[PDB]
């Protein structure tokens, strides 16, 4: 009944805030790949939910990582946007996390489907806030128009997060993670 | 094809047993000269020779 | 110093670091930044060409360890038929060929890997993307690794036309470890032509190339009509 459908949506909150607290650790990138597996340092540009790489990979002052993931065509794209400036000290060894300001993340092939429509791209503007941060979170729909997840029914927002986000912000944990500790 | 797999057998033993010639051999030669390694007067020097061998 | 020498100093130690034979924090390193090349240029020859390239350095690494490990075991072996100055020198030969063999095996590993990493790089035939510094930049890594796998085992002959490549590429051609290890490779073949008879033509030819090289790698460490170019100007007369 409703019950379990409140305790899955509790547990997916947590699960996201979990991640996201591992994500707002790659800070340590910044004064730094898997197969098919391509990360760029860069800053938050445009408008605020888009990532531009340096020119200058290993700059100090690069506060966005964006990761591409390719297979058998580029399949996924992650955006992490970081609150804060790096640590003056060259060595990434010793560097500390940022809480992020946003994570920007886009699907383009291995596409999921919610109610049958693809949320090809996902935004969240409050990633290390409360865990229940679903009205921070806008979808973009494609059969893109802009849905905000706490005004999805809810199996429709528990499936979100299992099966598109929380999952996106697994693989990609684990990819930053990956590129850290080969190069570290 | 049991008779084949026995005489194929026969080779194995005998391609063993061959090395086993060798190994023997060996030893009887290191006993000739561990007899004389044996010797009390035959100085350590000496030794380091034959115990190369 | 000059504002120029002072400069000069800092990239002679930076070039003399970027032909330093591998170990682990220059691994980690340059791919960092080959991966850099890859994140800009988005394109999957270029992706297949540094995952052969790195394929072919992982198996350099990988005999290094083999190297360490081998030496060690052999060791630790009590050798108690080693009462003679030659049973020594014969476990020593022992030790040496089968070292040097294997490290052989593991160059012949690592340079297919550097020619499948060289004929991915072929297949980016618009001109628009072979100029770009990312192209470039990998191709001098994979000639570098491909040079320094024969100089290690004394394959000079075999670096020239690898050398030659690699200094047509991005200003290379003002790195002095590469005129240094072009002109030892050109006087190796100068000694063959002397110590084999050869012809005349080709002593000469080899001879120059030592010297102009030689020349070369002077002037970029030390700076024209100093007193080390001048010296390397009244030999070659």
């Amino acid at each position: 009944s409703g019950k379990s459908m409140a305790d899955t949506e509790k547990e997916l909150d947590d699960n996201i805030s979990e991640v996201n607290k591992r994500l707002r650790l790659h800070t340590v990138l910044f004064k730094m790949l898997p197969h098919k597996t391509v990360l760029y340092k860069g800053k938050p540009s445009a408008d605020g939910e888009r990532c531009e790489a340096a020119d200058k990979q290993e700059a100090q002052d690069n506060t966005c990582l964006h990761l591409e993931v390719f297979d058998f065509a580029k399949f996924k794209k992650m955006e992490l946007f970081f609150e804060g400036s790096n640590n003056a000290d060259p060595d990434p060894r010793k560097e500390q996390p940022r809480n992020l300001t946003k994570i920007r993340t886009y699907i383009y092939q291995n596409n999921f489907l919610l109610e049958d429509k693809v949320i090809s791209v996902i935004a969240d503007v409050a990633p290390n806030g409360e865990p229940a941060h679903n009205d921070k979170i806008e979808l973009f729909y494609q059969h893109v128009g802009k849905y905000i997840l706490s005004n999805v029914e809810n199996p429709i927002r528990n499936n979100f997060k299992k099966q598109f986000y929380f999952k996106n912000l697994d693989y990609f944990d684990k990819l930053f993670t990956k590129i850290f500790d080969y190069n570290d | 094809q049991a008779e084949r797999n026995t005489e194929d057998g026969m080779s194995l033993i005998q391609t063993t047993e061959g090395f086993l010639q060798e190994s023997n051999d060996i030893i009887q030669r290191i006993r000739t000269l561990a007899i004389q390694s044996s010797n009390g007067i035959y100085t350590e020097e000496d030794r380091q020779m034959i115990q190369v061998e | 110093l000059t504002e120029d020498q002072k400069k000069k100093k800092k990239e002679i130690m930076e070039q003399e670091s970027l032909w330093k034979n591998p170990d682990f924090k220059g691994y980690n390193k340059t791919f960092q930044e080959l991966h850099q090349l890859s994140k800009t240029f988005a394109n999957n020859q270029f992706r297949l060409a540094l995952s052969n390239y790195q394929s072919g350095v992982n198996t350099i690494m990988k005999n290094r360890d083999w190297v360490e490990q081998y030496r060690k075991e052999e060791a630790e072996k009590k050798r108690l038929d080693e009462k003679w100055y030659w049973q020594k020198v014969d476990r020593k030969a022992r030790e040496e060929r089968v070292v040097y063999r294997e490290k052989m095996k593991a160059k012949q590993d690592a340079l297919n890997y550097f020619s499948k990493a060289i004929n991915h790089l072929d297949e980016i035939k618009n001109p628009d993307l072979r100029e770009r510094p990312e192209f470039k930049r990998l191709l001098s890594d994979v000639y570098r690794s491909w040079i320094m796998a024969e100089y290690d085992l004394q394959n000079l002959p075999q670096t020239i036309p690898i050398l030659e490549l690699y200094i047509e590429i991005d200003d290379n051609e003002k790195e002095y470890p590469a005129h240094k290890y072009l002109a030892s490779a050109y006087s190796f073949e100068e000694n063959m032509i002397k110590k084999t008879k050869g012809p005349d033509d080709m002593l000469f030819k080899y001879r120059y190339k030592k010297n102009v090289h030689l020349l070369r790698a002077t002037e970029l460490k030390y700076g024209k009509d100093s007193p080390e170019y001048k010296h390397i100007v009244n030999v070659i007369n």
